[PDB]
């Protein structure tokens, strides 16, 4: 033959095949070799995610192209999601590479398995076709549920596993009945932009059974992007899973589903716009609503930032709702960039504090000002810009959010956001009152003996790329929507 | 080499058709058709047979030769999907009767064929004699397979 | 029977150009771009109507042109015939507008369709008229 | 209105009272207009459709020949009705050379069961 | 047709069982008796009911067999077209076999099939 | 066998009359469902592989195109009838060999899978009579024994694993447990269980 | 014919896996009811193809990608169910709340 | 290309009833190991199904990896659990099942209302060219086969990767 049609259409994943190659050559030399070395996995995985962005650089400004038979396509608005990806990825395992390590388990199956769940992530981005938008979530849901239990010891940990498995086969199979309804009443067709033609070349483009599809497919996303009553998968799973697994999950989750979403509410499913913009909207109002109101009343900081991973998620279905038009998907972005940095920040702050202190309960935050002022004042940093205060990217990134969805006339939604933003403070602002209590009675002794220790370690600069991040992007908002308004 | 690949005779009688086909080749049942022959190994090289009703009284009788033959092609002998090109149209006559044999190349995404096919009009039927082989094999088995579409005859029954 | 009501204006008229198929045409804008290539996506506009001239479908219903894959029977045959072209019919090409009159055995046959919930979108044997305009060949961005 | 065709099969065959022989002649008509159009589905060989459309139209004329008998005046009745048996046995042919598929069989059931229709409708004006 | 002999076939081969069972109930006598009923145990009166409940690391490969399941069956279509296409199906299946030599190697090497 | 018969040739039938007028016997302590249904469901999987094998080029019952695998796809079945048997019976050496009989399944499908997909590409066809007529082609030296002679030997020791002959007569190894999953099994059931064991 | 109701069935096979799914005391049954619900989808998958994709055969592609999918969940649970019975020694989820 | 008319009708139906049946063994047992072998029932059913349908390659499919499964399924579950329990025989009803029953059944009406309203013999009329075959692929199976390697190439490395790391992750968690 001329293994030549795949060879060139091999060319257009390769930042995946990297990642590909680089979990084989992980996977063989954690194999071969009896010996476990911590820089050689560190170095691995790093030059596996820092090889994906150079070779995905070098291909921006090709042309857009779909290949492997109507199975993936690229163009400008899945390139920036599968940076996103591969950043989260990127200030993700320094993260995992001392949590993992300082757990005394095995790390090479835990960097296989982040990995893996990048390079499910990355196919999701664009994955123009019904299979590969079934396939490639399973690369990412199956080492979901390897993750978040591989603590495998903890009580906490396998009810945690138990609850995400059970209910993301509740999902992700609702899914798959809403493709094979769209895939039945179409004609046969499962490429994306190949089946509003089927539906009306068969006419049923208003069929009851058209309906369905839609509620199901809808059902089965907002479970993976968690808002609305299909959250309750969230809190539990983030409250008993190890830290930087669960900040994986919170950012690469998110951008994956987000991306997943916007391909397939616009591009499939435009005919009946004005039934899924319903859906959206009470599944965003919804979520903002309860998202923030039950964050102000949490124990735990890890349950705290579940819902508010779940409130926040409320703000970015907004730019699904206004659509193209009135920018939209650019105010996904732009705030989606901003997301990732205020998590990935406010998640490695707790993954110190935990690692020098041993605790997760919000009360033995109290005095960490007084013991380490600098990730008192990171974490504070963290979750103001979290809040939308001022001068922090929370605040341009909902005004930017809330700008595109006023000009849309969509009084409501935007009024419910700045409500719930507003009752987004009393939390991201408790935490800080704790922080700064100089009462030695008040001060758990979890913080009293806290040994900062004169090393830098790697969390440190992974979030001091974070937190000069989300306050000096606050000049930089011209920069990035000009990349994120020249996708369409 | 010593003398050609030897071809073993296949007559129906009752049927009223004959023609021949590669000794190495063994008879084998292809869908609705009324004979078939096929290689042992490999795949999409075979010969097959099979006849509609028909009013006409020769090929003559269906119209303008290469208009008939291409309508033929688009519409019955390919899938939608396949791109279709005809590189070669004969004529031939023995016996006041005549075979229009075409050679054809369907050009599917997934897979590529090529065909030798010899429409005939006699006995009420109108008979369709197909040999094919695989395009990335075809170069060197055509002539050994035109031999075949070069022998298909029909006789009164 | 089931024909949502769309108020559109009509387009200009023309002489009917047969062919062996049956199908009509005629060249209302000829395109200067790249004809309509064989197994692309193509994004096209029209305006679906039923014999007496009622509309029963159009792509500026909902807002964006239609996205096919052409010429290899993904739409009814009047539809590949007059866009992709072939057995007398010139090929489209980008920016062209064409009528097309698609006869019952070219379209949706003697069978109706779209039948659900005692109604159908489309009766049998009905002779369709469509006013496609070849907008261009699928891109994966837009300007 | 449509009159039939419009739901699912099984709910027309099951939870529908029937049909009227002045609806029953008319998709005696409509069934010869699909078995006219067949022909090209027959000569690609694709015998699922055609099976598929040998039996749903099989199982409109079970019930329409027997309640368009009405519409047949008395002194044709008994003709009628074997052409009705006759189109019946053709269809059944048919049936035998679509499944177990044979091409030239198949063919000449298919005209003998355009013949045979065609005399139903010469019967029933 | 090539599969109502299947189901034939399959429908036969159901019903011998029924036919044994129905001969032996019709032939066979019945001499149910309280010590016939009981559970044979080398003699001795069983203690327990049964029940074994194995280690986790005896019966690990089942995991592994369930996965090589799979790949075996993905395997089948790729050489039923290994003809009709060329060399691009020998390196789409390459990967697919060098993935299931090392799914083998890392079975082998951590212990899964070890007993 | 000498005097069932003239050589013994009426041994086999004597037995199975005798497995026919045999008291019918079910465990009290068991589950009676499972117990009736186990070596029904092995024996009908097992039966069902003999639809594809020829005796000739036209001497087969079906020559299906999906051949060969959907005789592996029918022979998976008979371990779960095993299984059940084993678990019906309520007894320890029926568990025993019930899960006996499900560890070997599992260890020897595969292999046999992967010998059956190598003749299967070398024929390019999973039917049988495809695979014979291509030996066929090159007469005597055409036979795939010569050409796979790894595949001929693993071949040959999966299917005594799978047939559960010895050296692979584990789940109903008479010294280890008394009958293994057949030792509650009275009457026609287990002469059903010799049955299937012959006709595999 | 009546292949309409295979459809049918498909419809009653997820209901009742989604019932299983909901009243599961065993993380066990409920892997089998994930199984059962699966299965709905393929059935309906495979019959669409037969119905609209006899040359394509893309819903019988899926349905083998389906199983695939089934099979993994099969293999990594109960790898889970393991890790759970080596940690607490019991199996009942409802009884797990400790996150809440 | 099918069984005779009634008869294709009377296996739909015998499969269907036997396919409840399986499903609702399954959903009605206490004991895992008796729904296990109801499961197996329903596997069996909708193997047969695959057949009756065309899928000739899709049911063994089904019956090999789907088997194996359910082998898996009964020897871990007997490993997990306490004992062989008998005695269990159909779990008891409470409140929370009586809710859930109603939730999907309601469901299953909403399902049911629009698969019997749909004309679903209007829809094949319309997808003509979706159901002509290539006349040189006679087997079925090598038209799988072909789709399988050249439509579908990223999912099927992707599911090998996906095998391979449940594969890794089931090694590595229910390790001792
Ligand atoms: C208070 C902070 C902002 C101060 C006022 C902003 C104006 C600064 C100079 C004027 C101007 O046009 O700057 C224009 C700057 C430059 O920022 C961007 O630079 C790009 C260069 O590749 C291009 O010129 C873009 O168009 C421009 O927007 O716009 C800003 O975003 C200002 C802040 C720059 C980031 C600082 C950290
Ligand atoms: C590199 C990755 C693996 C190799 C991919 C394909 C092998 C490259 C040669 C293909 C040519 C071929 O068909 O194989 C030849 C035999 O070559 C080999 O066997 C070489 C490969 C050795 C080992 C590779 C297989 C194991 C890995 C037979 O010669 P031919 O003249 O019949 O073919 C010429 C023409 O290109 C046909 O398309
Ligand atoms: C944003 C970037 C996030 C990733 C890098 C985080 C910082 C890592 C760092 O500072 O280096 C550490 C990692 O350094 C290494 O050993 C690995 C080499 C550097 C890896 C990180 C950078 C890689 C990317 C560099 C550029 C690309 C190079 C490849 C392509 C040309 C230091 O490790 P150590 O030697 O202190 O570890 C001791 C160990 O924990 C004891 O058990
Ligand atoms: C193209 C192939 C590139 C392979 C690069 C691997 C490399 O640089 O060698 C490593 C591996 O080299 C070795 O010493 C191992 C032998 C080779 C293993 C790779 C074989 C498979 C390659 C595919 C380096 O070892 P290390 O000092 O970082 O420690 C790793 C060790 O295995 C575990 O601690
Ligand atoms: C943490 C991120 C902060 C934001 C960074 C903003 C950077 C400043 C603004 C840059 C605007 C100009 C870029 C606009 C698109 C350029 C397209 C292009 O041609 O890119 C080339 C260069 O590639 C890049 O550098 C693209 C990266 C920038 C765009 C994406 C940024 C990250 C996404 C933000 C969210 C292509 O690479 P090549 O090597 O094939 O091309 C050779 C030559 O340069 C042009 O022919
Ligand atoms: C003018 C508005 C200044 C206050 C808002 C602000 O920029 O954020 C913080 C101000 O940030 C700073 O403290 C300055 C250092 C970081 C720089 C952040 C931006 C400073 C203002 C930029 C221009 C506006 C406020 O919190 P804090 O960090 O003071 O909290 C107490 C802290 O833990 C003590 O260590
Ligand atoms: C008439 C049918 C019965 C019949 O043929 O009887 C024989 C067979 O019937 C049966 O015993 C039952 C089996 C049915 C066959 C019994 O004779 P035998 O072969 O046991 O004795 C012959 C000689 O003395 C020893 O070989
Ligand atoms: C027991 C082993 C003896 C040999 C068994 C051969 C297989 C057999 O008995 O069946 C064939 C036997 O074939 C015969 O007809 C031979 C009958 C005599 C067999 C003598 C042994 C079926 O072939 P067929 O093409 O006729 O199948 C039926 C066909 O589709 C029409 O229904
Ligand atoms: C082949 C299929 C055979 C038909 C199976 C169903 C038989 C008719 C329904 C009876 C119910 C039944 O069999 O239930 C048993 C469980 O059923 C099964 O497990 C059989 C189905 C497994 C089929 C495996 C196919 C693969 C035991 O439960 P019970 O309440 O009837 O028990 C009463 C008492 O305890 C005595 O046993
Ligand atoms: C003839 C067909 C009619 C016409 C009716 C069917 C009759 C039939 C063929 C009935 C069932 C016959 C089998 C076929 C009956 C049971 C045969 C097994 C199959 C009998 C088991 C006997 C052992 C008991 C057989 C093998 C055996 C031999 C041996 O020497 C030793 C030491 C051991 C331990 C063994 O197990």
């Amino acid at each position: 033959k001329a293994f030549h049609l795949l060879l060139f259409d091999g060319s257009l994943i390769f930042p995946e095949c990297i990642l590909i190659f680089g979990l084989i050559l992980l996977l063989m030399i954690d194999s071969t070799s009896d010996q476990k070395d911590i820089p050689w996995l560190y170095f691995i995985s790093s030059t596996s995610l820092v090889m994906s962005i150079t070779a995905l650089l070098f291909r921006w400004r090709e042309e857009p192209m779909i290949s492997f038979s109507g199975n993936f396509q690229t163009n400008n608005f899945n390139e920036i999601f599968q940076f996103l990806i591969l950043l989260c990825s990127t200030l993700c395992i320094p993260l995992s590479v001392e949590y993992i390590e300082c757990t005394e388990m095995a790390l090479t199956e835990f960097l296989l398995f982040i990995l893996t769940a990048t390079l499910g992530g990355m196919f999701l981005c664009g994955a123009n076709d019904l299979i590969t938008i079934f396939v490639a979530p399973e690369c990412f849901s199956l080492c979901s549920y390897l993750l978040s239990g591989y603590t495998k010891k903890d009580v906490r940990s396998n009810e945690a596993t138990t609850k995400y498995l059970l209910m993301g086969g509740a999902s992700s199979s609702i899914l798959v009945h809403g493709f094979s309804w769209l895939y039945g009443s179409s004609g046969g067709e499962i490429e994306l932009q190949e089946i509003v033609n089927g539906l009306i070349n068969t006419q049923m483009y208003n069929s009851p059974g058209i309906s369905i599809a839609l509620i199901f497919i809808t059902v089965g996303i907002g479970f993976k992007l968690s808002p609305a009553p299909s959250h309750q998968w969230t809190p539990d799973v983030y409250e008993g899973s190890p830290t930087p697994v669960v900040a994986f999950l919170s950012v690469t989750s998110k951008v994956a589903a987000s991306a997943s979403a916007t391909r397939i509410f616009d591009i499939p499913f435009y005919f009946s716009s004005n039934e899924w913009h319903l859906l959206l909207e009470i599944l965003a109002i919804l979520s903002m609503i309860l998202g923030n109101l039950i964050a102000i009343t949490q124990t735990s900081m890890k349950r705290m930032l579940a819902y508010s991973s779940i409130g926040q998620i409320g703000y970015v279905i907004i730019g699904i709702i206004v659509g193209d038009s009135n920018d939209g998907y650019a105010s996904m972005i732009t705030y989606m960039l901003f997301y990732i940095s205020m998590n990935l920040g406010t998640f490695a702050c707790i993954v110190l504090f935990g690692l020098r202190t041993g605790t997760d309960n919000i009360r033995d935050y109290a005095g960490l000002y007084t013991k380490d002022p600098f990730l008192a004042l990171s974490l504070a940093l963290c979750l103001l810009s979290l809040g939308g205060l001022p001068p922090l990217a929370g605040f341009f990134g909902k005004i930017y959010l809330f700008w595109c969805g006023w000009q849309a006339g969509l009084y409501f939604l935007v009024l419910i956001g700045l409500l719930t933003s507003v009752l987004s403070i009393y939390y991201y602002l408790k935490i800080i009152k704790l922080l700064m209590t100089g009462r030695n009675q008040e001060i758990t002794p979890h913080v009293r003996n806290y040994r900062r220790s004169p090393l830098r370690s790697k969390n440190s600069i992974e979030f001091s790329m974070i937190v000069c991040v989300i306050a000096s992007t606050i000049p930089g908002i011209s920069m990035n929507p000009i990349i994120t308004i020249a996708q369409d | 080499k010593e003398t050609p690949e030897r071809y073993t005779a296949f007559v129906d009688k009752a049927d009223g058709y004959s023609y021949v086909y590669p000794s190495d080749w063994r008879e084998f049942d292809f869908r609705a058709h009324d004979s078939a022959f096929k290689d042992r190994y490999l795949q999409l090289q075979n010969v097959r047979l099979s006849f509609i009703p028909t009013d006409k009284n020769d090929v003559h009788d269906l119209g303008p030769m290469e208009d008939v033959i291409q309508t033929l092609v688009k519409n019955i002998l390919a899938a939608p999907n396949q791109m279709t090109d005809i590189r070669e149209i004969q004529e031939r006559s023995v016996d006041g009767k005549n075979y229009w044999t075409f050679e054809y190349n369907l050009t599917s995404p997934n897979f590529s064929v090529t065909h030798f096919t010899t429409l005939a009009i006699a006995n009420g039927r109108y008979y369709t004699l197909t040999v094919s082989a695989n395009e990335r094999r075809w170069k060197r088995y055509r002539n050994k397979l035109k031999v075949v579409a070069d022998s298909f005859k029909v006789f009164e029954i | 029977l089931r024909v949502e009501y769309y108020a559109t204006t009509a387009e200009p008229s023309c002489e009917l150009n047969l062919v062996r198929s049956g199908l009509g045409y005629c060249d209302l804008v000829v395109g200067s771009g790249v004809p309509a290539p064989y197994n692309t996506l193509i994004n096209v506009h029209y305006t679906a109507r039923f014999s007496d001239e009622t509309v029963f479908d159009s792509s500026y219903k909902r807002g964006r042109p239609l996205t096919m894959r052409i010429g290899v029977g993904k739409v009814i045959k009047g539809l590949d015939q007059g866009i992709f072209g072939g057995d007398g019919v010139p090929p489209m090409q980008v920016g062209g507008k064409r009528k097309l009159r698609i006869p019952p055995h070219l379209g949706y046959g003697p069978e109706p369709a779209g039948c659900f919930s005692g109604d159908c979108n489309v009766p049998a044997n009905a002779t369709l008229l469509y006013d496609v305009t070849f907008m261009g060949v699928y891109s994966g961005n837009r300007a | 209105e449509f009159k039939w065709g419009t739901r699912s099969f099984i709910w027309e065959r099951f939870f529908e009272p029937g049909l009227s022989p002045e609806d029953a002649v008319s998709r005696i008509k409509n069934t010869a207009e699909g078995l006219h159009s067949l022909r090209h589905m027959l000569e690609t060989m694709s015998w699922r459709y055609v099976i598929f459309y040998i039996r749903l139209k099989q199982a409109y004329l079970k019930q329409d020949m027997k309640s368009a008998m009405i519409m047949v005046p008395e002194g044709r009745r008994d003709d009628y009705s074997n052409a009705a048996n006759e189109l019946v046995d053709n269809m059944a042919e048919f049936d035998y050379y679509v499944r177990t598929p044979k091409v030239y069989e198949s063919y000449v059931s298919y005209e003998k069961t355009l013949k045979s229709i065609d005399n139903l409708l010469g019967f029933l004006a | 047709y090539e599969y109502d002999i299947f189901w034939a076939f399959l429908i036969i081969s159901s019903v011998i069982p029924i036919l044994a069972f129905l001969f032996s109930g019709i032939l066979a006598p019945i001499s149910k008796g309280p010590e016939k009923l009981s559970s044979y145990e080398s003699g001795i009166e069983p203690m327990g009911d049964a029940w074994l409940q194995f280690r986790i690391r005896y019966y690990m490969f089942a995991l592994v067999f369930v996965v090589f399941d799979v790949e075996t069956v993905f395997l089948y279509p790729w050489a039923m077209s290994f003809d009709i296409l060329g060399v691009s199906v020998f390196i789409e299946a390459l990967i697919f076999v060098l993935i299931l030599i090392v799914g083998l190697v890392y079975a082998w090497r951590k212990g899964a099939l070890e007993w | 066998p000498e005097y069932a018969g003239p050589l013994g040739i009426l041994q086999a039938l004597a037995d199975g009359t005798k497995l026919l007028f045999k008291e019918n016997l079910l465990p009290s302590r068991g589950d009676t469902y499972l117990f009736s249904i186990g070596p029904s469901i092995a024996v009908i999987s097992i039966l069902l592989g003999y639809l594809i094998i020829p005796f000739g080029s036209r001497l087969v019952l079906a020559d299906l195109s999906i051949g060969v695998f959907l005789w592996i796809a029918v022979s998976s079945i008979a371990p779960i009838g095993l299984l059940m048997s084993g678990y019906g019976s309520n007894n320890k050496y029926s568990f025993l060999g019930g899960l006996r009989a499900a560890a070997q399944s599992i260890s020897y499908e595969i292999p046999l899978t992967l010998c059956v997909l190598s003749i299967s590409l070398l024929s390019n066809s999973s039917s049988t009579v495809d695979i014979v007529e291509a030996q066929s082609k090159y007469g005597f030296w055409g036979w795939n024994l010569w050409r796979q002679p790894i595949g001929f030997i693993v071949f040959i020791i999966s299917s005594l694993a799978e047939c559960e002959r010895l050296p692979f007569d584990l789940p109903e190894a008479e010294e280890e447990l008394v009958a293994g999953y057949q030792t509650e099994y009275s009457g026609i059931k287990f002469g059903l269980f010799y049955v299937a064991s012959y006709l595999n | 014919m009546i292949l309409e109701h295979v459809l049918v069935l498909s419809a009653f096979l997820f209901s009742i896996g989604i019932y299983g799914l909901v009243t599961s005391r065993n993380l066990v049954r409920a892997l089998m009811c994930l199984e059962l619900i699966l299965n709905a989808v393929n059935l309906n998958f495979v019959t669409f193809s037969d119905f609209f994709d006899s040359r394509q055969l893309k819903g019988n592609i899926f349905s083998i990608f389906v199983i695939a999918i089934a099979a993994a969940e099969a293999a990594i649970g109960p790898a889970i169910v393991s890790s759970i019975y080596r940690n607490r020694k019991s199996i009942r989820i409802n009884q797990s709340n400790l996150l809440n | 290309m099918d069984l005779p008319g009634p008869i294709h009708d009377f296996l739909l139906v015998f499969l269907g009833s036997g396919l409840i049946l399986g499903a609702l063994g399954v959903v009605l047992f206490t004991n895992p190991i008796f729904s296990a072998f109801s499961l197996g029932l329903v596997l069996v059913c909708i193997s047969l199904f695959y057949i009756l349908a065309n899928s000739h390659f899709v049911a063994s499919a089904q019956l090999l990896i789907y088997v194996g499964a359910i082998n898996v399924l009964i020897i871990f579950s007997v490993m997990f659990m306490s004992g062989p329990e008998y005695d269990k025989k159909f779990q008891l009803w409470t409140v929370g099942d009586g809710v859930t029953s109603l939730v999907c059944i309601s469901l299953f009406v909403s399902l049911i209302s629009t698969i019997l309203n749909t004309s679903w013999y209007g829809i094949i009329w319309t997808t003509k060219s979706n159901q002509i075959l290539e006349q040189d692929l006679i087997n079925a199976s090598q038209q799988i086969g072909i789709h399988l390697s050249t439509d579908f190439f990223l999912p099927f490395e992707l599911i090998s990767i996906i095998l391979l790391v449940s594969l890794i992750g089931a090694i590595a968690v229910a390790r001792q």
